[PDB]
């Protein structure tokens, strides 16, 4: 009987597959006068069509790429794979609609990079003391989660200029603690110590060798250092395929953007790096403390997963701020830094225990529907991002891709990638409007009212200009 | 709405002075309308920064200005077994620049003092210092009202209570109608933030050259804190007046505290006697809400509504991602003895990292239709990120939420176009109160001249 294919009444194959995924064109001569050419395909071949003059697009997805998940990140030279498919192949006509799965995995035994970050101002004194065999009672706790282990180290106060810094007398700057009975660093911004290295005795070492300065105001200027070791690739020496923890231990409030005012300071940061040869940053007292927005943005930028490890009396603070720059985890640090290690195993696994869809370059005209699979097979609707994982786990997902008509370009690209994820899923898709039959059309055909209109696909078209 | 975006007035200053980062109109003895403008950047007598303050005749062509001159010498008086000293280098004079009747008030933030006895001292602290000038006259005057002769050893013993030593007074300012100065120190009782008040007329009669630490009366300063909320809050990083308790005879005074309460913020209205009236508080942190105040009937019932500026706000978007852009707060005062409810409107800006709400200026009635209007800046608005100057007009509602009309900056990348705004003056007495905007990064101001509406 009759459909919306026939009862439409098109005028072409183009419009023909444009009015619903199951229509189909006939591009047959020996077709009736009455009977229609656009039916479905089992209505054609029953009128006796030509199978081959049969236009009929399927919405199709094939891989192309399809590597095996890796079971260890350990060794390769980042040859790991943790998304599978890498690449498919999408092909959609108008209005229709296809579908396709993902794989996910937290590979097991994945190389690390870990920064400290720490305060030195006159209120982290006794701080120093419990970190001095940190660097080795580290690698002993790591060494049972990654065999590739780099440990890095930076230090940081406030900007050094009044009235954060003592400026009198002469010799308050070349000792803060000149009025008191001991001697303290000159105040400092921030300074790199140590690049990420898998000498872990190098930490010791250098930390052993760290002594605390001392400044007026209790807020520090520690976001200043947040950025330089983010955005200073080279310097700090981040790893490309690597987990990347910036732990920033502090216990005292910080300065945020436009506190710098209060130095004469009004320049907005440019998110650049300004650490020179001499390790510290150049841009201290010109240059005003970062945004949050900012520093989220060079963070995801750079795949730095920030840890805030700060004391009792101000998790709340650095609590509210961690919702403020997502992906951000916080841990509670005693009064000395003595658990700090536990709190960095912790909020390392913490930080691998989810896994969060990102897409990237979706075209307009293209919408997308997610259903997860966490745990142990159970689905989860309308969900793109799992939770409560752990090393070694493995999740999937369901996508299906929704096209509305059909766009001018016909091949676009777009990208599947979880959230700090180095490897993702690429979607070529290529929209099947048209017909073969239209790449052999007969412009100014005889048939066609005295050369005046075109023969394509079997009927008459109006020609360029009508 | 009917401000003339395309014949605008320039004035410029020395290459690296940041003339502009501050304005303000100036009327003389016979009503002639000037501008002050303020470069804390420029340079003294030691070819040292300085800072300095200019005074531009109105000339529909622009150009250059004269000085306002003050001293930029550093001062020292051996007295009472002690040795005072003030130390005028990068104290930042222009920081903020206002006038009221046919006096100026320049002030350096960023100005030092110490005192020395013996051995010990008071430590070399910004306390800040304001100038005062009149113009026609010659008078000069000033006020630090944070200069103290306490030893460093005392305040340690005392816990660091009362501790002006950081105040850098004249970071923000402003003068009451009844000629009333009143100085904004973020700084104050460690890094607390305090208010300083005092006439005009007394800080004068009361000002002698060389003296350095003398007695003002008829001062009243804010007070002190235990409360870990006022901490680090840097109340008086900006200061208004208004009329918010329905008393005409007393003035109310409107303070931004953007780091009140662990970097919430909050904006106070208070009583002459700093006795607090109502609070704002921050609707995000670290948003910088009380970065700038305004105060302007909107609406035309003839109480003054209250405007608050969070230039680094962000607004929420797609995919639980946040966007820094900035947002400006409404709250219209109510009939009557009443409490300022939730805000009644919430511009938010577009540009990221636009800081939308970095400067809120009235405009008075832009195009004459019973209503006052204001202007808000985006110093890194616009596609272009050069600058941004949005205007918005009152209603019998309070604002509109759309835009009348937009300044684009016509200066280069950097040139923080909007960071200083005022308005509410007829410059070229035309009938129609004019906009001047400042750019301290390309050293300029622009005037846009207000027109018949089109
Ligand atoms: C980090 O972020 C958290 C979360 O935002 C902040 O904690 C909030 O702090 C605010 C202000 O201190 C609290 O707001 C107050 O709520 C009280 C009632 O809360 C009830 O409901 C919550 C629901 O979870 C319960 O947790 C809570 O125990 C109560 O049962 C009101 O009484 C308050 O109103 C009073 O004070 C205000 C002035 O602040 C007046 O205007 C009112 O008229 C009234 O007198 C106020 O509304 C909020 O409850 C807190 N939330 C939580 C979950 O604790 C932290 O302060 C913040 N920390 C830092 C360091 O930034
Ligand atoms: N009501 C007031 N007028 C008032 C309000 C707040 C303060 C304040 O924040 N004081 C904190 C100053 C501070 O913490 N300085 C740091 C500088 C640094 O970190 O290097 C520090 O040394 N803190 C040490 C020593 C200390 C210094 C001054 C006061 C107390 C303790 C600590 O907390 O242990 C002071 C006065
Ligand atoms: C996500 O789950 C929903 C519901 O579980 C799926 O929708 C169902 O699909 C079947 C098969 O096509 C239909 O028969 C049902 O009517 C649908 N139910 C709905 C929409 O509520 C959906 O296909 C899944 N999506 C993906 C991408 O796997
Ligand atoms: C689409 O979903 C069906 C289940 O209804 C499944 O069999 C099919 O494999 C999915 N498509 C792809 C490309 O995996
Ligand atoms: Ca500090
Ligand atoms: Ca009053
Ligand atoms: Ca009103
Ligand atoms: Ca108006
Ligand atoms: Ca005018
Ligand atoms: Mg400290």
């Amino acid at each position: 009987g009759p459909n919306i294919c026939t009862t439409r009444g098109v005028s072409s194959c183009q419009q023909c597959l444009a009015v619903s995924p199951m229509c189909a064109w006939c591009s047959d001569e020996a077709l009736p006068l009455g009977s229609p050419r656009c039916d479905l395909k089992e209505n054609l071949l029953k009128d006796n069509c030509a199978p081959e003059s049969i236009e009929f697009p399927v919405s199709e997805a094939r891989v192309l790429e399809d590597r095996p998940l890796s079971d260890k990140g350990s060794g390769d030279s980042s040859q790991v794979t943790q998304v599978s498919p890498q690449r498919i192949a999408l092909r959609l006509r108008p209005d229709d609609s296809k579908n396709f799965s993902i794989q996910v995995r937290q590979v097991e035994d994945y190389p690390v990079d870990i920064y400290y970050l720490m305060d030195l101002s006159y209120s982290m004194k006794d701080d120093l003391w419990s970190i001095q065999n940190l660097g080795t009672k580290l690698a002993t706790q790591m060494r049972k989660l990654t065999s590739n282990l780099r440990i890095g180290f930076g230090a940081f106060v406030d900007k050094p200029v009044s009235p954060y810094m003592y400026i009198s007398p002469p010799e308050a700057l070349e000792n803060p603690c000149y009025d008191m009975k001991t001697t303290c660093l000159p105040m400092f911004g921030y300074k790199h110590v140590l690049t990420l290295t898998d000498q872990v005795t190098r930490f010791n070492e250098e930390v052993k060798k760290q002594s605390v300065s001392r400044n007026r105001d209790a807020p520090e200027g520690g976001f200043d250092a947040i950025m330089q070791a983010t955005v200073c690739d080279e310097k700090i020496g981040w790893r490309n395929d690597a987990s990347h923890l910036l732990v920033f231990t502090t216990d005292a409030k910080t300065h945020i953007a436009l506190d710098g005012r209060l130095a004469g300071i009004v320049q907005p940061n440019d998110g650049q790096c300004h650490v020179g040869s001499d390790n510290h940053y150049s841009a201290s007292t010109t240059m005003d403390y970062p945004s949050l927005g900012l520093m989220t943005e060079k963070l995801s930028q750079k795949n730095i997963n920030l840890i805030f490890a700060v004391t009792e009396n101000v998790v709340n603070l650095y609590q509210n701020y961690s919702e403020l720059i997502p992906g951000t985890t916080v841990g509670v640090l005693s009064m000395d830094s003595s658990n700090v290690l536990q709190l960095i195993v912790d909020a390392y696994g913490k930080i691998r225990s989810k896994v969060e869809l990102e897409v990237r370059d979706l075209p307009e005209e293209l919408s997308l529907s997610f259903n997860a699979t966490c745990l142990n097979n159970e689905v989860i609707p309308g969900l793109k991002s799992c939770m409560g994982l752990k090393i070694g786990d493995t999740v999937s997902f369901s996508i299906e891709a929704k096209v509305r008509g059909c766009p001018q370009e016909k091949e676009k690209s777009f990208t599947i990638k979880p959230v700090g994820f180095k490897d993702s899923l690429i979607v070529q898709v290529t929209f099947d409007c048209d017909c073969a039959c239209q790449a052999q059309a007969e412009p100014n055909s005889h048939r066609c009212n005295n050369g005046n209109g075109t023969f394509e696909c079997g009927v008459c078209r109006c020609g360029p200009g009508w | 709405l009917n401000l003339d975006p395309v014949q605008l007035t320039f004035y410029a200053g020395p290459n690296g002075s940041q003339f502009g980062f501050s304005l303000d109109f100036h009327k003389d003895s016979h009503g002639r309308v000037a501008i002050v403008v303020g470069a804390p950047r420029t340079l003294g007598p030691s070819q040292e920064e300085t800072g300095g303050v200019f005074l531009c005749p109105w000339r529909a062509e622009g150009g250059q200005c004269p000085s306002l001159l003050f001293d930029l010498r550093d001062e020292t008086r051996n007295v009472g077994s002690q040795t005072l000293q003030t130390f005028k280098a990068r104290q930042g004079l222009g920081a903020s620049v206002v006038s009221w009747s046919d006096v100026i008030v320049a002030c350096a933030p960023w100005q030092h003092w110490n005192v020395l006895e013996k051995t010990e001292e008071a430590e070399k602290t910004p306390v800040g210092s304001c100038f005062l000038a009149q113009p026609e006259s010659g008078r000069r005057a000033e006020y630090s009202p944070c200069r103290g002769n306490t030893l460093s050893r005392i305040y340690v013993e005392n816990d660091f209570s009362w501790d002006k030593r950081y105040c850098e007074a004249g970071f923000s300012s402003v003068v009451t109608q009844a000629g009333e100065l009143v100085l904004g120190a973020p700084g104050g009782y460690y890094f607390l933030g305090l208010l300083a008040q005092a006439p005009v007329a007394d800080i004068f009669s009361s000002y002698r050259p060389g003296i350095l630490l003398w007695h003002v009366s008829s001062q009243s300063l804010s007070f002190d804190s235990s409360n870990p909320e006022y901490f680090d809050g840097y109340w008086g990083y900006s200061v208004a007046v208004g009329e918010f308790d329905g008393d005409l005879n007393t003035t109310e005074y409107v303070v931004g505290a953007p780091t009140w309460s662990w970097t919430l913020g909050a904006v106070e209205i208070l009583d002459s006697y700093y006795q607090r009236l109502h609070r704002l508080r921050g609707e995000q942190m670290a948003s910088y809400f009380g970065h700038s105040v305004a105060v302007t009937d909107v609406n035309g019932d003839g109480r003054h509504d209250l405007l608050v500026g969070a230039p680094l706000y962000m607004e929420s978007r797609a995919d639980r991602k946040l966007a820094e852009v900035g947002r400006v707060y409404l709250f219209l005062q109510p009939r009557g003895p009443h409490a300022l409810g939730a805000p009644s409107l919430l511009l938010t800006g577009t540009q990221l990292y636009g800081r939308f709400g970095s400067a809120i200026a009235p405009l008075g009635d832009l195009d004459r239709d019973g209503y006052n209007d204001i202007a808000v800046a985006a110093p890194y608005g616009g596609p272009s990120g050069r600058g941004q100057v949005l205007v918005f007009l009152g209603q019998s509602e309070g604002l509109r939420s759309r835009p009348s009309q937009v300044l684009d900056s016509p200066f280069p990348t950097g040139s923080a176009f909007g960071f200083s705004l005022r308005g509410a003056v007829d410059i070229d007495d035309n009938g129609y109160p004019d906009l001047i905007v400042g750019a301290y990064g390309a050293n300029q101001v622009a005037v846009y001249r207000a027109q018949p509406v089109v």
